[PDB]
């Protein structure tokens, strides 16, 4: 558990505060969740080539492929979100009531 | 508490050795019940899409009766052979660890002293 | 030092982070996402893994392309919000680099640090393995391995970026 | 019924619920030693499977 | 709050009441703080004092109602030199049910608060005595 | 929607959550949950109105969050074990966020605030897969990695879960709003008896999807969404009342209906690990579910609520909804309890 | 897994990147093989519960191998005592650790 | 076999089937128009089926027997009633408009299905689209409550939005007069007590209301009481329509497929005309509504499901 780990591990906890505090845009939340892929990528890759795990090295490759249809779907829900109010912000999505 | 079980048969629905067991009679009375469930389910049938109860679609029913014995007969014998298994490995362990089961020292009333409680 | 700088990089990943998860416009945050991408780049391609690091930079800089086109269009308002004009906004990225910066205070003094887990402050040069390897790369040999060892990886991938697309439109057709 | 068979049928009752109850209370003992120290066949979690290694002569020598 | 019910259970009953009257009041408070955090989150607050004067009411009613609980709690087991004894906890409990009728301003939360929360102290006092598992280890 | 389209959008969701069952590498356990939630949201989003784009956003930002922190599991125990198994996690921080990730995915308490928005907002055929289907996933990977959950963890969320779920149910009209709350409350039953005996998560998970999928085959066939939509059932199919009346009583928990099984066994497991003050207090608990299902069995069953005149043109038509398994599913939502020992082959 | 049809069919769909001791491509070792095959050897039919303490050994020397947490304190500790020997003038470096 | 998805997949297609004949067409008009005559003309010379206009008794016309079941089975609803007593305690006046409503949306699915079944037009008088006309007519006369408009307007707001409107819609002009002088003729004792005021309503919610619009969305041909008379003329213009405008052209295979699952489903063409909104006009109490449920069950072949009813000669149930 070198020196990095830590700043790794904490861009992950950063983006992750990050996403679970909305400021308006739903924009500026799905960054935090591609940020927070981006992390893991960071942070499975240096584990997997420090030990030279050979065949986990497709792994993060995988991970980067599951984070665009992701990163693609929260962009085509943001679409359909800015048609119906003309902005992207969360407050509006308050119809459905807990 | 049975997943791991030494038995290397994973993933099958009856392992080559439930076949040493006796297989459940057709007139089991658990499989009567399961026949009788699909005969009210033929009703019912008839009930919700307004259909003489006792008499639409005999055809149906029939299929009904026979689906769900059908597949309540395989049930009984995995039902029954999951709790085969489980006496089996019980009575292994017991004896694989005799210091832990040992045989308690009889002993009866005319020399165990009992505390007695007045009703009065 | 040159031997740190891979701890230097993660230093500009970490602040990179605190550029988009404070949440300015997204078009600032996008840049804060492109230099962490850059230097993650970095950090990946100093442990032996130059097509990892080259790869995440490569689809990342594609990525926030497309969330640059899509800020102008639905994630903009009159006065795009800098990491100074909001008091939210600059008391996340102050407390953010606070953070950072006591993080790395202390694992620089102490050579340790104890949160969550327990991190080594000698350096991240005292880990890598002192054997050679062939006449290959072995990071490169095992992303080969996708297509004759991961034949299951390659359908499920496959098929999930084909139902990705069919996804979308149906999202989006709207009627 | 005459007593002699209703007395005659208590004890076959009798014998079969004593039999259970003695069953009931083993399984729990067998089942707390099983989960206590794990050798016998319930709670066997399973361990990684040995015919996954590859021991075969590697690229460098120390492995 | 391991480490503070450790701190409470070690120190003998109807001793160093000084000591367990901390001890309950930390537990209090802290839970008067995990209130406020949610009552915060979810009803969000008009202004920052108006949620910090929020904050500081939940508080002030758990600490009250965890300070009076160990500390009549602990006297009544002192005069009584019974400290095993469900009793007294019962006292405490109920004490407690008071303050948080006080707090309410409603004699109708007083008189149930003490009757519940009378009969929970007693409850957990015997579950200590007994060995009365709430979160019980596997073992079969 | 392209009828072919809605079929292969429909396999993909099953394929993403038999991918999380057969899979013993966890890297394919995150893809299948990721291709599950990739296929869901378009059958969420596909009557296209305000409330619906509403709940496929509130799902698709708590799914996205659950599944990252399951990934740092998966990463965790990779760096303290070496290893992708699909096993016990090697490290106390990797289960804590696997098991709040798998929290998050259920729907438990305190992670339970969309569940009963997502619901509302989306039809009825579309909240069947998501209580129902849903649920086999994250259930498959908590059935394997029970042994290192840290039991604190788990049964604080199933006991907020029954309470929520119980206080939740009462203040609700909405059908899709109680059958939210219920849900929330019965998944506490579940992963309460997960560290005693995993084969009763198995039975009440079952038990709960056959119940479940019978409620909402139910409401689907009169296109009744609010109480007093389906206070009219009685004046057009009155068997439907008796059947809703049944099954109600069922998910109650009495007997001798077959819900009573799955409190029955799990009362069973707990008491003999010594735990006896929470199975007492969750089946007290659960009286709060059987009074909002009591609640609406009066309005729908035992009482006759007003009619309204063009009820009578719905009298010359019949039902034209397939109901599929409906016959079969209230059978043995209401008669197994003569067939309890038969749990013993989910062993 | 909860389905086994991996095994029933014959079918290695994941399996083959379970653990790093498998066979990877050109027989490329991994740096902690020798320990994680120990491990595996040791563990293999016993059960998790018995390995977590029959096992015990194996599974500590690597953990010590892919973390090296036991020898990073042990480099510190010789790192440190250096740099107090040498701040106070009590020990001078040798030539081929210097050039 | 029965249109589903499963037809569908297999080529029951609906745009294979519709041809540049395949017209939704709606002739409207006052009370004594000769919307009936024109309308059931045009049927015949453009080969289209005739759907007589949709009264209290339409759905007993499609169900059973097809012949008119009593009052009692309709809510007691009395065009008559109406007229003789527009004014009634009992809710005569609202509780006939309700159900008319239900009557044409009915009908409406009826039309929407043969059209896109087989492909053949239809000819309609006075849609959904303008039934709103004597809803706005007897609201402001003072024969029906503000609340009970209230309750037209979601009902509708809740139906007409899932259907497509005419392709043509034809409107006979007539002045008021006129129609009153006709009406006298035609010498029906109740229809001869409608007031002038009422006709007049009906003529300013038709023109200043309904026909612009239906002038955006339909090709919209209005035709005055000389020129109706002659079908011919009227055939002809429709013949040379450009059919320029309307959502029609942006329907395809799977727009009308779904279009259909709703139209042949009739409980969910009327599933919202009994929402539950309590208005003393449509509201029955229990102990009623529970009588005459059971007195429908034992009508002539409506106890059990159609082709399932011994009493009426039905067979072969034991095997169906
Ligand atoms: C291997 C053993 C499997 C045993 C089951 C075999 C029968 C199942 C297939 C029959 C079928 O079409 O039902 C599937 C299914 C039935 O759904 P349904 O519409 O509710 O059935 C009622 C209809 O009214 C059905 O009425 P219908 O007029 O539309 O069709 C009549 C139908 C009549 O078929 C039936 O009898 C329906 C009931 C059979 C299915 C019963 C469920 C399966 C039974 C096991 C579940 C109970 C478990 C045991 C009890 C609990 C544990 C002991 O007969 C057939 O279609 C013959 C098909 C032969 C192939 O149809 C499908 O859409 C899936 C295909
Ligand atoms: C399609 C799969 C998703 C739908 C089923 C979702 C139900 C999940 C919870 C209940 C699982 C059924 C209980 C296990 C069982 O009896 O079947 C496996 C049984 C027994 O498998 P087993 O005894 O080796 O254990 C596997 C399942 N667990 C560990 C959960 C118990 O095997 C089969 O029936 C498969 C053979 C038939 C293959 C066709
Ligand atoms: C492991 C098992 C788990 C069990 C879980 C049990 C869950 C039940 C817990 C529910 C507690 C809820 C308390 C709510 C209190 C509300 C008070 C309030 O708001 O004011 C109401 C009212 C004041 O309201 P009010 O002033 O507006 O007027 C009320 C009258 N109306 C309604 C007309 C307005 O005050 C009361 O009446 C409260 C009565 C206090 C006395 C309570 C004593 C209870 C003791 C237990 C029962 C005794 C029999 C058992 C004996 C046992 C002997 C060992
Ligand atoms: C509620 C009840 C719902 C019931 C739904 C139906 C599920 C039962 C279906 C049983 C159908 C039996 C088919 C006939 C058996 C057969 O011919 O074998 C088919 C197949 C192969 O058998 P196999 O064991 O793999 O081969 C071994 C060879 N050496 O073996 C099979 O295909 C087995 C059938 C598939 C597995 C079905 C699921 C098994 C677990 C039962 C779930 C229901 C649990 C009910 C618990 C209620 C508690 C009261
Ligand atoms: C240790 C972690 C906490 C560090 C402190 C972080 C708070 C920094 C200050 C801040 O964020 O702003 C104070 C905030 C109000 O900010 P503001 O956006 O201006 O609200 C009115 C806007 N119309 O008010 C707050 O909510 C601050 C809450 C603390
Ligand atoms: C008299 C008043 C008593 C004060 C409260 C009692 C304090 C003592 C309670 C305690 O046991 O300490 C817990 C914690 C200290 O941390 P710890 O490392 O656990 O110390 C050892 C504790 N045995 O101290 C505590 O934090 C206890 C209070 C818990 C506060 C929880 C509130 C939610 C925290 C999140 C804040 C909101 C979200 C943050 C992001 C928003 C922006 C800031
Ligand atoms: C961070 C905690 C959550 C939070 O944002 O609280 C904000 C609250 C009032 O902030 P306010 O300006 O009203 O925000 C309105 C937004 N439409 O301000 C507060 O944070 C009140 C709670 C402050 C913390 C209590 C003291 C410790
Ligand atoms: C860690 C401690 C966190 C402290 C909370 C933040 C400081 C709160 C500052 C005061 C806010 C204003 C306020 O109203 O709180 C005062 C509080 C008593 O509340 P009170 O004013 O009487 O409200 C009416 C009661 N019905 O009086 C108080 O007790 C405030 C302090 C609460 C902590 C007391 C712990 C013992
Ligand atoms: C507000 C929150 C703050 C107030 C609550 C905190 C104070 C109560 C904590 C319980 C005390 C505890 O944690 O210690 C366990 C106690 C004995 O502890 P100890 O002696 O150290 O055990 C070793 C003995 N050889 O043993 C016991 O506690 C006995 C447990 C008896 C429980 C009786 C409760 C009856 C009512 C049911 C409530 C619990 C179920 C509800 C769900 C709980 C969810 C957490
Ligand atoms: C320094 C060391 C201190 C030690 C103290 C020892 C403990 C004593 C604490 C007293 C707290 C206090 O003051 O109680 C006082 C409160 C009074 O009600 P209130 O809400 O204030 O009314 C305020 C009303 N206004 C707003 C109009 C002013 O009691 C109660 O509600 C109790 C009233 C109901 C009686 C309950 C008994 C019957 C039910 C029980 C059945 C088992
Ligand atoms: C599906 C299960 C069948 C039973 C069922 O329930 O299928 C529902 C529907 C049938 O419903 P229906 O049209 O009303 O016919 C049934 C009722 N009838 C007879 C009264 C009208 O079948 C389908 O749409 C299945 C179409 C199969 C084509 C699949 C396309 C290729 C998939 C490629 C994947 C990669
Ligand atoms: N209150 C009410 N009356 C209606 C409605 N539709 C028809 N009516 C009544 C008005 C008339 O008195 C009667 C017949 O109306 P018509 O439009 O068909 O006029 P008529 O048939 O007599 O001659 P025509 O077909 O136009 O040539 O039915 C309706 O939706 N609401
Ligand atoms: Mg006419």
């Amino acid at each position: 558990m070198s020196m990095v780990y830590m700043n790794i591990m904490m861009a992950f906890t950063v983006s992750l505060v990050g996403l679970l505090m909305y400021r308006s845009h739903l924009m500026s939340s799905l960054l935090c969740l591609e940020g927070m892929m981006l992390s893991l990528f960071v942070m499975a890759a240096l584990t997997i080539l420090n030990s030279h795990f050979t065949l986990a090295s497709m792994m993060p490759i995988i991970l980067l492929v599951f984070a665009a249809c992701e990163a693609a779907l929260g962009l085509s829900l943001l679409v359909m979100v800015s048609n119906t109010y003309g902005t992207d912000y969360v407050q509006n999505l308050n119809l459905l009531q807990c | 508490m049975m997943t791991g079980r030494q038995g290397r048969a994973t993933f099958q629905f009856l392992p080559d050795e439930a076949r040493s067991l006796p297989p459940p009679k057709l007139t089991d009375p658990r499989l009567a019940f399961v026949g009788f469930l699909g005969y009210c389910s033929g009703l019912i049938d008839n009930a919700i899409r307004r259909r003489p109860v006792l008499l639409a679609g005999l055809h149906r029913q029939l299929l009904y009766i026979t689906s769900f014995v059908f597949v309540g007969y395989y049930l009984l014998k995995r039902q029954d052979y999951m709790y085969a298994v489980r006496d089996h490995d019980m009575f292994s362990y017991i004896k694989s660890h005799p210091e832990d089961f040992p045989e308690k020292d009889k002993k009866t009333y005319g020399e165990v002293f009992e505390e007695f409680h007045p009703v009065r | 030092m040159m031997l740190y700088i891979v701890f230097i990089l993660s230093v500009i990943f970490v602040m990179g982070f605190v550029g988009f998860s404070s949440k300015p416009s997204p078009i600032y945050g996008g840049l804060g996402l492109i230099v962490s991408g850059g230097v993650g780049c970095g950090i990946v391609l100093n442990f032996g893994g130059s097509f990892l690091g080259l790869m995440v930079f490569l689809i990342y800089l594609g990525g926030m392309m497309v969330v640059f086109g899509y800020t102008t269009a639905m994630a903009t308002e009159q006065y795009p919000e800098i990491w100074l004009s909001n008091k939210a906004v600059l008391g996340a990225f102050v407390t953010g680099l606070l953070m950072e910066f006591f993080m790395v205070y202390y694992v620089l003094k102490d050579k340790e640090v104890e949160v969550v887990f327990e991190f080594n402050g000698l350096g991240d040069w005292v880990i890598y393995d002192t054997g050679d390897s062939g006449f290959f790369s072995e990071e490169a040999m095992g992303i080969a391995a996708l297509y004759s060892y991961g034949t299951w990886l390659v359908i499920v991938t496959g098929w999930s970026l084909l139902i990705g697309v069919v996804v979308i439109m149906e999202i989006t057709r709207g009627n | 019924d005459g007593p002699e068979k209703n007395y005659e049928r208590t004890m076959a009752i009798l014998q079969i619920e004593a039999e259970k109850a003695e069953l009931r209370l083993k399984e729990l003992e067998v089942r707390r030693l099983m989960r206590a120290r794990g050798d016998g066949p319930w709670f066997h979690y399973p361990t990684i499977d040995k015919e996954l290694i590859d021991h075969s002569p590697k690229a460098t020598p120390d492995n | 709050a391991k480490t503070v019910l450790r701190q409470y259970w070690d120190i003998p009953e109807g001793t160093e009441c000084h000591r367990k009257t901390y001890a309950t009041t930390s537990i209090g408070g802290a839970a008067g703080l995990v209130v406020s955090a949610y009552s915060v989150a979810l009803k969000t607050p008009t202004s920052f004092l108006e949620g910090v004067a929020r904050t500081g009411r939940y508080t002030f009613t758990a600490a009250a109602i965890g300070a009076i609980f160990g500390l009549t709690s602990c006297i009544s087991a002192q005069v009584r030199e019974k400290p095993d004894d469900p009793l007294n906890y019962l006292i405490g409990g109920c004490a407690g049910g008071l303050i948080l009728g006080a707090r309410t301003r409603s004699y109708g939360i007083g008189a149930a608060a003490c009757a519940y929360m009378g009969l929970t102290a007693a409850l957990v006092k015997m579950g200590q005595l007994e060995g009365w598992q709430v979160f019980a280890e596997p073992k079969v | 929607m392209n009828p072919i389209i809605f079929i292969i959008i429909l396999l993909t969701i099953m394929l993403g959550t038999i991918i999380v069952m057969i899979s013993s590498h966890w890297l394919l356990v995150w893809i299948g949950f990721e291709m599950n939630m990739l296929a869901i949201i378009p059958i969420m989003m596909k009557n296209h109105n305000p409330r619906a784009t509403e709940a496929s956003t509130k799902y698709f930002l708590t799914q996205s969050t659950a599944s990252m922190l399951l990934m740092m599991a998966v990463i965790i125990n990779l760096m303290f074990s070496g290893q992708w198994t699909v096993m016990k996690l090697f490290n106390p921080m990797a289960s804590m966020l696997m098991t709040m990730a798998l929290a998050m995915k259920l729907g438990m308490a305190p992670f339970h605030f969309w569940v009963p928005e997502v619901t509302q907002g989306i039809p009825l055929s579309s909240g069947l897969i998501l209580l129902t289907w849903q649920k086999l996933a994250p259930m498959s990977v908590l059935y394997q990695i029970f042994p290192s959950i840290n039991l604190n963890l788990i049964l604080t969320l199933s006991v907020l879960s029954i309470l929520i779920g119980g206080w939740g149910g009462l203040n609700q009209t909405q059908l899709r709003k109680i059958m939210a709350y219920s849900s929330i409350a019965h998944m506490g039953w579940m992963t309460a008896v997960l560290p005693y005996n995993p084969t009763m998560t198995l039975l009440n998970l079952i038990i709960y999807i056959i119940m479940t999928s019978t409620m909402f085959t139910m409401f689907m066939a009169n296109s009744t969404t609010t109480t007093l939509s389906l206070s009219h059932t009685w004046n057009k199919t009155p068997i439907m009342t008796v059947l809703i009346l049944a099954t109600l009583l069922s998910m109650g928990g009495l007997p001798p209906l077959s819900g009573f099984m799955p409190k029955w066994m799990i009362i069973q497991e707990m008491t003999k690990n010594n735990s006896i003050i929470l199975p007492t207090f969750m089946a007290i608990t659960a009286l709060l579910n059987l009074y909002f299902y009591m609640r609406l069995t009066y309005s729908t069953t035992l009482t006759m609520f007003p009619s309204t005149n063009n009820m009578k043109m719905k009298w010359q038509f019949p039902l034209m909804k397939k109901m599929t398994f409906l016959p079969t599913m209230v059978v043995l939502s209401t008669m197994m309890l003569p067939l309890t020992p038969m749990l013993s082959v989910l062993e | 897994p909860f389905f086994d049809v991996q095994k029933r069919l014959g079918v290695d769909l994941d399996r083959w990147m379970t653990i790093q001791s498998a066979e990877q491509p050109h027989k490329i070792p991994s740096r902690c093989h020798a320990f994680e095959k120990e491990w595996i050897e040791c563990a293999h039919g016993i059960g998790s519960i018995r390995a977590e303490k029959e096992c015990k050994i194996e599974f500590e020397d690597f953990r010590e191998c892919l973390l090296r947490q036991k020898t990073m304190k042990r480099l510190h500790a010789i790192r440190r005592q250096r740099e107090k020997l040498i701040k106070e003038g009590k020990y001078t470096p040798p030539p081929h650790h210097s050039g | 076999l029965q249109y589903g998805p499963l037809a569908y997949i297999l080529g029951e297609k609906a745009t294979k089937k519709m041809t540049e004949k395949s017209k939704l067409i709606t002739v409207d008009g006052n009370i004594c128009s000769g919307k009936s005559k024109l309308a059931k003309e045009i049927a015949e010379k453009l080969g289209l089926k005739h759907f007589p206009e949709a009264g209290i008794h339409y759905v007993d016309s499609t169900t059973g027997d097809g012949k008119p079941l009593p009052v009692q089975f309709s809510g007691n609803c009395s065009l008559e009633k109406f007229y003789d007593d527009p004014k009634s305690n009992d809710g005569n006046s609202y509780r006939l408009q309700a159900w008319l409503y239900a009557s044409r949306l009915l009908q409406y699915a009826d039309a929407l299905e043969h059209l896109l079944s087989t492909g053949q037009g239809v000819v309609l008088e006075r849609s959904i689209y303008s039934d709103f006309v004597f809803l706005e007519a007897m609201y402001r006369q003072g024969f029906i409550r503000k609340q009970c408009v209230d309750h037209y307007n979601q009902v509708k707001k809740v139906t007409i939005c899932e259907y497509l409107p005419p392709h043509v819609v034809v409107y006979v002009d007539v002045p008021v007069p006129e129609v009153q002088s006709r009406i006298q003729k035609k010498g029906n004792p109740h229809e001869m007590k409608i007031t002038s005021a009422y006709l007049q309503d009906i003529e300013n919610a038709y023109k200043g209301t309904f026909l612009p619009e239906m002038s955006e969305k339909c090709e919209v041909l209005q035709y005055s009481a000389w020129e109706a008379q002659d079908a011919e003329k009227v055939v002809e213009d429709i013949e040379y329509l450009k059919y320029d405008k309307g959502p029609w052209l942006d329907q395809n295979d799977r727009k009308l497929h779904k279009l259909r699952m709703l139209v042949q489903d009739k409980l969910e063409v009327l599933n919202y005309t009994s929402i539950p909104v309590f208005l003393p006009e449509v509201t029955v109490g229990a102990h009623q509504s529970d009588q005459v449920f059971q007195e429908f069950t034992e009508l002539p072949g409506r106890k059990y499901r159609a082709g399932y009813n011994e009493d009426v000669g039905d067979k072969w149930i034991w095997l169906k």
